[PDB]
């Protein structure tokens, strides 16, 4: 197919590459320390007024 | 916890009362105030918000209320002038932060105008 003919000669041919598929994809991001305080936006002891 | 309520009692017209509010901590100079009063059988109404260093009274406390803060002790003090028997309320008096957390309740004192 890639010499375009049905009868190839004696030698050594370059084909199509070879390459190893990626196994599966991996994510690492650093632990977390600080958070919004939630607890004090929405959990918070009496709501505002409007 | 709660806030500490005084200087409510039951007074004549045209006399002088000084109700006050102080919420215990460590940070008074970001404090926010809210004041609310409810009398015996009618609706609750807000009263005066003195917030960081801006003051600001309704239809019926404007002049007649003197709000004022004491960063020195952590006092709040409003001067009472021109009595008026339809004031007499209930006084809940609010302390927050400029988020509007650490809500303290108030118990409210008890603040009686008499008729003439």
């Amino acid at each position: 197919c890639t010499l375009k003919s049905f009868t190839v000669e004696k030698g050594i041919y370059q084909t199509s590459n070879f390459r190893v598929q990626p196994t599966e994809s991996i994510v690492r991001f650093p632990n977390i320390t600080n958070l919004c305080p939630f607890g004090e936006v929405f959990n918070a002891t009496r709501f505002a007024s409007v | 916890v709660q806030l500490q309520e005084s200087g409510g009692g039951l007074v004549q017209a045209g006399g002088s009362l000084r109700l006050s509010c102080v919420a215990s901590g460590r940070t008074f100079s970001s404090l926010n105030i809210v004041w609310f009063r409810q009398a015996p059988g009618k609706e609750r109404k807000f009263v005066a918000a003195i917030n960081d260093r801006n003051t600001a009274y309704a239809e019926s406390v404007k002049g007649r209320f003197t709000i004022s803060r004491d960063n020195a002790k952590n006092t709040v003090h409003l001067q009472m002038n021109s009595l008026k028997p339809e004031d007499t309320a209930v006084y809940y008096c609010h302390s927050a932060d400029v988020n509007g957390g650490m809500d303290y309740w108030g118990k409210g004192t008890q603040v009686t105008v008499s008729s003439h």
